[PDB]
């Protein structure tokens, strides 16, 4: 017996100037077979906060079903709505509550701050948050990140100016990076589900990706 | 603004303090019995600090008045109480 | 009296009303006589089962403990069987450890403590019972009597029970030590005869000796032989 | 309307506390006053009883090398409270390597007293304390507990029967001049205690405490010498 | 006057046979403010009233919140109100977490009654003093369930348990025909008109003493307060007489 | 699951006549893949102390959070600031409560109080050693020697800053887990003040 | 799995091995009377109805609270014939008899812990 | 496990005389830290016990047994018969049968009433047994039965008993690394106790 | 590892130590006093596993002051030893695989000095001079060779100095300097540290 098994996935998050983007491939694969091809991995929490949860698909559901309940409890108690600056600490506490039986997840939080500003957090299986700007991660990580490091925040480039990220550029970059990284990885592909969020709500997006 | 009514001149003025800190932005003025007010204040401080540690933000005055009133509601039948709290507070 | 009705409160003179009431209750019971002699001891008592509808077997008064300890009650019937069972359990508990039979004194102390434990508490009545127990250890005979509060005495010729003052007065002029069981049994029979409200019959005496063999209980025909003699 | 702690009266006036205070106002007196660097904790002995030995019967108990203790009232409850305070002081010192301040231990004693007033199955502790000692910063400190739950950082108060007279005498004479040297404080406290007692020296005990010299009781010879010195009034 | 020995506790039966504590609690629940509980085919309005400690102070809360599809009122003791709404919220949250459907009112109210039935039997405890008017639409049309100090809940169509309200009952019974086919505005107008009868003469409903709360088909339970209640409180004719 | 974070790191702190200085790197590795480059390790708990980070990440953060809560509660209760020794012993007791279940942490609680400076050290093992010169983590060595050679207890402020920068740079040039940025922290009577932050590339260019 | 949310009074007990049972005859010996009573209650509740376990357990509760204070040995003369162990002497009273306890606590602390106030 | 320390004890029943002897040594495996470490305890007056084995449990079992013996002696009035201590130690050892101690006690003494010599023994977890002629237990158990079986004789006077208990130990315990360097002889005759200290090879 | 020795005498319980710390390959601090103090007449040396030593010593030290402060008078070395052994045994067997070595000291007012040796399984001897750590192997013979049954306080220091010189010359580790404390019927006297250049 072994109370752990892999299920793949990939999470990418770009935190621009006044827009947060969370996107993820959709394929539940364990062992060598494929279970389904829809399996969305981008759940909504509030009107201005989206959670992406990769990793083992037995706790990715439990944490999703617990966070909403605790959010409802907080809203009923304090008569407000949790901002994206508190959900990080609350989820970190929940994750660390079982340090001797760790959750096998890799969560990513994206949303808007008090003012119009991008913000993407990043956790670890034991649970320790850290603010970031373009952090990605998941099963097929270590390939998504370096290209973003090259593009978003210009590194190891000289005699080049700095330009803020425009909304038209973000989707064009994300689609290209997923298309490039889908071929060389096994667990990725199928359908791509995009959850760009702005200060008017959540608008959704789905495109094809290496049809399988 | 809370009066003191010092019993004797020999009593040190700062020994009795109706005004008491709860946090960096909340203050309250107890009245009536003293020890029960001390217990309530200690519980309120513990609760607000625990909430700050958990959710990583500041208190809202309603969110602590609700907690202290919920604690004070336990009159009746376990270190449970047996008499109503003969105190009163002015949270600010 | 307001200070009465509860065993946990002292009257404003120094006493316990409930304890004295229980003592009077156990005094108002069935007469019993115990005689200590240089060779052994004899315990004599009578039963209320006078009508022939009852049976000689089944219910019985002087229940032996182990092999050297035998008792007799003079109080409430349904209120000493539990105590007797506790005494037997204590004797066995002592016997598993210390692989040698219980001496009488330790058993007396333990039963007295367990009986007293329902005095100092609050909300439970004291046991209404007072029982003699006879032992034979180290070539010596032992006799003790227990009180509802619990205070053992090294009694020698107690006639406690109903009308016990007359029995004590009668016994204070007959016993002279240095006697065998033969005369002691006759003395006990005479003490019972002094206050019986009728004549002794073949099925009214439950004498039991504790000589240096064990705790043999006299058979009904043997009791008939002694009663005739 | 006074037969249970948990119940109130039609006006208020929790009565078991007041009755406990009345019981406390029946034992031997006790005083205490701080100076520049000195504290005194004199008490008075109700009866001589020459057959009895003064070694066992005493009021000035030690709580730590920097905190002392003097009570008034029923003896056994005070002994229980002192035992618990000693244990708590040692536990706090173990959990934090820092000698315990006066305020923390006196708050613990007050809380322990107040805990026994929340159910009609436990009587309150009827005693009154005079916690006094030196902190870790050198500032002289003094306090006074109360049966219900309260405590005040008094300066030269007093407890026990006939405390109003001694309190008035102390407040009518307490000045910065009398707390300058060391023996002046002893003279003041002896003059204060001489009022209620019939004859001085016979049944008066003191406990002089200095800066980190630990508690040090006074033998009768020194008490007699101090009384003789204070008898030079003109 | 043959009742002094039979009312000091709750676990004793009078010679006639009736628990006097239950009757006393049912009399006690009448201390508060009126609360009409109208219902319709699509929406279940819940209009309440608010008192005032003083002109300087602020008013009490009479329309709490439970979940996205259920909202309770309150009448009587304000102490046990929170202690019972906590159980409300906890049960609804557990039902949403274990299963994945909103908890129907018909089971929630039964659970609340079962919980409130316990204290009326064991010694050393007292019955609750609430007058809940639980309202909410889940799957088979909106419901209006009433709760009493004794654990005896009623189904209902429209009632006004609380303060002086018998005139409110009479008015609500007189016009109990049009409540089956009307829009939201007409139903709210009827509710406010019914509540106006409770208020004494020469007194009008201001903006600061109404707490209209509406739950229906496609909108979650929302509470209205302050100037937001003005649009509903516009027509109301001009005066009861 | 996978390795949590921070298989190793570096930090140092020495005390002299003008307080206590704290330096740290920022590279939270995950075994063989770099997870981040600008993770802050000098943890602030109040404007009098400066918690440090080493070993694991989540455990260190959680225990500093609990220590901060306890310190704030004590501050609110006793109206007096808590000494560094009390906080160090508190954290020592909490960490020593759990041993053998896989705890791993190195912290160097330091600050100013009524007794002057203080730089007590505690870890998962349970010892509460004091000192005047410390360095913990994988990159503690390769810096220990240099910072011991340069220390003189009579330095100025700029000289001490330069010494700390040199020590961190020479440690991270030879190791394989330290690097990224360099954070420098100063402690004085009025609480800590952030000194500066710097990138390894610029220091290498200016020290070449 | 709890955080802190006096160490001299209770100390020197690592968290490591209480969530690690000793020799397998540990949970069958530390908690034996409770397990036997639970099994009997379950059997009676299953076969005879819901009244018997409630009645018997509440009888246990009623008889339990008349013993002496915790800092003294309890005779336990009653509750025994009602339990059914009236004569079932075994490895519960001859080995480490609680009357001769090798270590003993403070009276006030033990009684206040028995009341559950702490 | 009875090698982390050392020890060896005998007991011979003569003619109204019993003798018990031990070996004085306490050392952590090869190393040695002291030469004087008592292993004979004076329980009662004409009674003795001979704990031998792992010392850290010897001390604890001796303390607990002394406590319980004082309790029984004070409660029951008169002295303890030698047979009672046998069941005493049996119960005390079986208290922790699953978590076993490490002791092989030997009990030797006289009846305070009859003056009939008595000797018994015990195993690790408590299994009472009585041998009339002699008994021995300890770390060096194997190399004493051969020395004792031939040299023994029934109905021995105190002098010959002392000579035999000296000869069955002095040249029979040196044939082992641990448990040497000193021998204490306790002779218990009818009226007076007597203690002697032999001399052996210092190696 | 570490080093602990103590030599007895007519009226002293002189003990040495080793002011040093430990780590993987590093010496964190070069002066770490291991000598916890019990009372005005009792010392308590302790070397063992890290953390558990400083915890057990602290717990057993904030328990002897309680006895003095609750009964006026002071414990005796024999009672202190028979209490420390009991606590160590009960706690070690309970739930913790400890590894601590102890070396009590003390001077009462009725029978000379008293020095006690205790291993990590809670034994109790009364050797006239014991040792701990690894240096015990290389130094106990040196201590035994010159140990006259009576030694003057002046000669005890010289014997200790020779016994430490041999260890500093023939040992793998780098014990750089040692501490010395001597107890007499006047309190806890102190002597200048032993430091090897």
């Amino acid at each position: 017996f072994s109370p752990y098994v892999f299920n793949g996935g990939t999470i990418l998050a770009i935190a621009g100037e006044d827009f947060a983007i969370v996107a993820s491939d959709t394929r539940l694969s364990e062992g060598f077979s494929i279970h389904t091809r829809d399996s969305p991995k981008c759940y909504k929490l509030t009107d201005k906060t989206v959670i992406g949860c990769s990793g083992f698909h037995g706790d990715c559901l439990t944490l999703t079903k617990i966070i909403e309940a605790r959010l409802k409890m907080y809203k009923h108690s304090n008569n407000k709505a949790m901002t994206t600056g508190a959900i990080a600490a609350m989820l970190s506490t929940i994750l660390y509550s079982r340090r001797f039986f760790p959750y096998y997840v890799y969560n990513i939080i994206g949303g808007l701050d008090e003012e119009g500003k991008g913000a993407v957090y990043s956790f670890d299986p034991v649970g320790s948050y850290q603010r970031d700007s373009f952090k990605a991660g998941g099963s097929a990580s270590a390939m998504l990140q370096p290209l973003l490091d090259n593009q978003v925040g210009f590194k190891n480039m000289q005699n080049v100016e700095h330009v803020p990220l425009s909304l038209d550029r973000a989707m064009r970059l994300v689609k290209d990076v997923f298309i490039s990284a889908a071929e060389r990885d096994v667990y990725t592909g199928d359908a791509l589900r995009i959850c760009i969020v702005t200060k008017e709500g959540i608008r959704e997006e789905t495109v094809s990706l290496r049809k399988d | 603004a809370v009066e003191k009514r010092i019993t004797s001149p020999l009593m040190e003025p700062s020994s009795i303090e109706k005004i008491v800190e709860i946090d960096a932005h909340i203050g309250c003025a107890m009245s009536g019995l003293i020890a029960d007010a001390k217990t309530l204040i200690d519980k309120a401080r513990v609760e607000t600090q625990n909430h700050w540690f958990t959710y990583n933000e500041t208190m809202t005055v309603e969110s602590v008045t609700q907690a202290v009133s919920n604690l004070a509601l336990q009159f009746g039948e376990p270190g449970a109480m047996s008499r109503p709290f003969g105190v009163a507070l002015l949270f600010g | 009296r307001g200070y009465s009705f509860s065993l946990t409160t002292f009257s404003p003179s120094g006493k316990l009303v409930q304890i004295e009431y229980a003592l009077a209750a156990v005094a108002g019971g069935a007469p019993s006589v115990g005689i200590k002699a240089a060779n052994g001891v004899v315990l004599a008592t009578e039963k209320k089962q006078k009508s022939i509808l009852y049976d000689e077997r089944s219910v019985h008064k002087v229940e032996p403990i182990t092999k050297h300890i035998g008792l007799v009650y003079s109080g409430m019937g349904p209120d000493y069987r539990v105590l007797v069972h506790r005494a037997r359990k204590l004797a066995q508990q002592y016997y598993l450890v210390y692989q040698e039979p219980i001496p009488t004194a330790q058993l007396v102390q333990r039963v007295a403590s367990v009986m007293q434990e329902y005095t100092q508490s609050g909300g439970v009545r004291p046991f209404g019972v007072s029982l003699l127990i006879c032992g034979w250890n180290e070539g010596r005979p032992y006799l003790f009597q227990s009180d509802p509060s619990g205070a053992y005495f090294a009694w020698k010729a107690t006639a406690m029970g109903k009308n016990y003052v007359n029995g004590k007065t009668f016994l204070e002029k007959r016993y002279n030590e240095d006697l065998e069981l033969e005369d002691a049994i006759h003395t006990a029979i005479l003490t019972l005869k002094e206050s019986f409200e009728g004549q002794m019959t073949e099925d009214n005496i439950e004498v039991g000796i504790c000589n240096e063999a064990g705790f043999r209980r006299l058979t009904p025909t043997e009791v008939k032989d002694y009663l005739a003699a | 309307y006074d037969r249970a702690i948990t119940v109130f009266s039609p006006d208020g006036h929790l009565f078991q506390v007041e009755y406990a205070q009345e019981a406390v106002k029946k034992g031997s007196t006790a005083v205490g006053v701080r100076g520049r660097d000195i504290v005194v904790l004199g008490v008075e002995k109700k009866s001589v009883a020459k057959l009895q030995d003064e070694r066992t019967v005493r009021k000035i108990c030690a709580l730590d090398d920097n905190v002392c203790m003097a009570f008034a009232g029923l003896t056994a409850d005070a002994r229980i409270v002192i035992n618990r305070a000693r244990v708590e002081c040692q536990s706090h010192r173990l959990t934090v390597e820092d000698p315990v301040t006066v305020e923390y231990i006196t708050r613990y004693i007050a809380s322990l007293k107040q805990r026994y007033t929340q159910s009609n199955g436990r009587r309150p502790f009827g005693i009154s304390a005079l916690i006094v000692g030196f902190d870790f910063d050198g500032t002289p400190r003094l306090y006074q507990t109360d049966p219900s739950g309260t405590y005040h950082a008094w300066k030269a108060n007093a407890i026990g029967r006939g405390a109003k007279s001694v309190r008035e005498f102390l407040e009518k004479n307490y000045t910065d001049e009398a707390i300058e040297t060391d023996d002046l404080t002893i003279k003041l406290v002896i003059k204060a205690l001489l009022e209620v007692v019939q004859s001085g020296g016979k049944n008066i005990e003191l406990a002089v405490m200095r800066r980190d010299q630990s508690l040090k009781i006074l033998n009768p010879e020194e008490i007699e010498k101090y009384v003789a010195e204070i008898e030079k009034e003109k | 006057m043959f009742r002094n020995q039979y009312d000091n506790d709750v676990t004793v039966w009078s010679p006639q046979g009736r628990i006097h504590q239950i009757e006393y609690a049912m009399e006690a629940v009448k201390q508060g403010s009126a609360t009409v509980g109208l219902k319709s085919k699509t929406h279940a309005v819940l209009v309440a009233l608010k008192r005032a400690q003083s002109e300087l102070a602020a008013h009490q809360k009479k329309i709490l919140h439970v979940d996205n599809h259920i909202g309770i009122s309150i009448a009587g003791l304000t102490a046990d109100a929170r202690l019972l709404c906590n159980f409300m919220r906890q049960e609804c949250l557990d039902s949403r977490f274990v299963f994945d459907r909103p908890l129907p009112v018909s089971r929630l109210v039964s659970l609340i009654g079962s919980k409130t039935q316990i204290p009326t039997q064991r010694y050393g405890r007292r019955p609750y003093g609430v007058g809940l008017l639980i309202a909410g639409y889940d799957d088979m049309g909106p419901h209006i369930f009433q709760t009493c100090p004794s654990a005896n809940y009623f189904d209902c169509r429209a009632m006004s348990i609380g303060a002086r309200s018998q005139s409110a009952r009479t008015y609500l019974e007189r016009h109990m025909s049009e409540f089956m086919e009307c829009n939201l505005n007409e139903l709210v107008k009827h509710g406010l008109r019914a509540l106006r009868e409770t208020l004494p003469a020469e007194q009008d409903l201001t903006t600061k003493n109404v707490s209209i709360g509406i739950v229906g088909k496609d909108l979650e339970f929302t509470i209205y307060d302050d100037d937001d209640v003005s649009p509903f409180l516009e027509g109301l004719e001009e005066r009861p007489q | 699951p996978g390795i949590e974070m921070l298989h190793g790191t570096t930090t140092l702190a020495f005390k002299f006549r003008h307080g206590v200085i704290v330096a740290a790197d920022s590279r939270a590795t995950a075994g063989a893949y770099i997870a981040s480059q600008t993770v802050k390790k000098v943890i602030e708990i109040n404007p009098y102390l400066l918690g440090t980070m080493a070993g694991g990440a989540a455990d260190c953060s959680f225990w500093e959070r609990l220590l901060a809560r306890q310190c704030r509660i004590y501050e609110l209760r006793n109206k007096e600031r808590i000494s560094v020794a009390a906080a160090s012993k508190l954290l020592a007791n909490m960490v020593y409560q759990y041993k053998g279940m896989g705890l791993s942490m190195g912290t160097m609680i330091c600050g100013w109080d009524k007794r002057g400076p203080g730089l007590y050290y505690v870890d998962s093992e349970g010892n509460r050693i004091s000192g005047a010169t410390f360095s913990v983590g994988s990159g503690s060595v390769y810096a220990y020697g240099v910072m011991d050679r340069g220390y003189s207890y009579d330095l100025e402020v700029e000289q001490a800053y330069d010494l700390a920068r040199r020590a961190i740079y020479q440690a991270t040039y030879r190791d394989a887990y330290s690097g990224g940025a360099v954070n420098l922290y100063h402690v004085r009577e009025d609480g800590w003040i952030r000194v500066s932050s710097d990138n390894v590339a610029d220091l290498h260019e200016k020290y070449s | 799995s709890p955080v802190t949310e006096d160490l001299l009074r209770k100390g020197f007990s690592c968290v490591k091995n209480e969530l690690l049972p000793s020799h397998p005859l540990e949970l069958s010996e530390k908690n034996f009377q409770l397990n036997q009573d639970k099994m009997n209650f379950s059997t009676l509740r299953n076969i005879q109805g819901l009244f018997a376990p409630l009645k018997l357990q509440m009888e246990f509760k009623a008889v339990q609270q008349v013993q002496r204070l915790p800092f003294l040995s309890s005779s336990n003369l009653s509750l025994d014939v009602l339990r059914g162990n009236d004569e079932t002497i075994g490895f519960e009273d001859i080995l480490n008899d609680p009357s001769q306890s090798e270590v003993m606590g403070e009276p006030h602390l033990m009684v206040e812990y028995k009341l559950g106030l702490l | 496990i009875m090698s982390y320390n050392g020890g060896a004890v005998m007991a011979m029943k003569g003619k109204n005389c019993v003798a018990i002897a031990a070996d004085r040594r306490f050392g952590i495996q090869a190393q040695m830290v002291t030469t004087d470490f008592q292993k004979i305890f004076p329980m009662g007056d004409r009674l003795y016990i001979g704990l031998a084995g792992l010392a850290t449990d010897v001390q604890t079992v001796a303390q607990r047994l002394k406590f319980r013996l004082n309790l029984y002696e004070l409660k029951e009035g008169r002295q303890i018969k030698p047979y009672t201590l046998m069941s005493m130690v049996a119960n005390l050892l079986y208290e922790k049968r699953f978590g076993p101690y490490y002791t092989e006690p030997v009990i030797a003494g006289l009846d305070p009433k009859t003056f009939k010599p008595f000797i018994c023994s015990l195993d690790l977890i408590g299994c009472p047994m009585v041998t009339d002629d002699f008994v021995v237990s300890g770390t060096c158990a194997e190399q004493m039965y051969g020395m004792c079986e031939s040299l023994w004789e029934p109905n021995m006077d105190p002098d010959h008993l002392f000579e035999t208990i000296s000869q069955a130990m002095l040249n029979a315990v040196d044939r082992d690394a641990v448990s040497g360097m000193g021998v204490i002889v306790h002779i218990i005759e009818k009226d007076k106790i007597t203690t002697r200290t032999l001399k052996a090879r210092m190696d | 590892m570490e080093y602990l020795i103590g030599i007895q005498g007519p009226d002293y319980v002189l003990v040495a130590s080793d002011r040093v710390a430990a780590s993987n390959i590093v010496q964190m601090k070069d002066d770490h006093d291991k000598m916890f103090k019990m009372s005005e007449k009792i010392l308590l040396l302790c070397v063992g596993e890290a953390g558990d030593t400083v915890q057990f010593a602290e717990y057993i030290q904030k328990n002897v002051q309680l006895y003095k402060m609750r009964n006026g008078y002071e414990l005796s070395p024999t009672a202190a030893a028979n209490f420390t052994r009991r606590n160590l045994a009960d706690c070690l067997r309970s739930r913790t695989p400890y590894h601590v070595n102890l070396l009590l000291a003390g001077y009462d007012e009725h029978e000379g000095p008293a020095l006690y040796y205790m291993d990590y399984l809670a034994a109790l001897a009364k050797a006239p001079f014991a040792a701990h750590g690894y240096g015990a192997f290389l130094t106990l013979s040196i201590l035994d060779r010159y140990y006259t049954p009576t030694i003057s306080r002046e000669r005890a220091v010289e014997l200790l100095r020779k016994c430490l010189e041999e260890l500093q010359k023939r040992f793998i580790l780098n014990l750089p300097t040692f501490s010395v404390r001597i107890i007499d019927k006047n309190g806890i006297h102190d002597l200048d540290n032993i430091s090897f250049p």
